[PDB]
């Protein structure tokens, strides 16, 4: 009980426990929850834009 | 490191994050397993040679 240990997990759970911790987050740094617009996750999609996009031109070049 | 590990799993918590990234392991060490054999038999070279 209680959720020791490693046992396995749905993927609802997986996105569930995800949606906690963005409001979470949120609540530390702009002090309110209404999140009109999630800019969160804006600002990290970017990030992984640019690695995505350095990745590409290293596949270009190796091939090269 | 396994008697480590033994001790403290059983009484901590864990986010279903992480329980779903350890599961993910096995299949990750699985697919691997027969492209490296025939690499380490030969087969590639052999039949590139052919």
């Amino acid at each position: 009980g209680s959720g020791y240990g490693l046992g396995l997990s749905t993927r609802t759970q997986v996105t569930g426990y995800q949606f906690l911790a963005r409001r979470t987050a949120m609540a530390l740094t702009r002090w309110r929850v209404r999140m009109e617009i999630e800019p969160g996750r804006r600002q990290t999609l970017a990030v992984v834009a640019s690695v995505s996009a350095a990745l590409v031109i290293c596949l270009g070049a190796l091939l090269w | 490191a396994g008697m480590a590990a033994a001790a403290h799993v059983p009484h901590t918590i864990y986010s279903p994050l992480f329980r779903k990234f350890v599961e993910w392991i096995e299949y990750l060490c699985l697919m691997p397993i027969f492209p490296l054999a025939l690499w380490l038999m030969n087969v590639y070279a052999a039949i590139r040679y052919r």
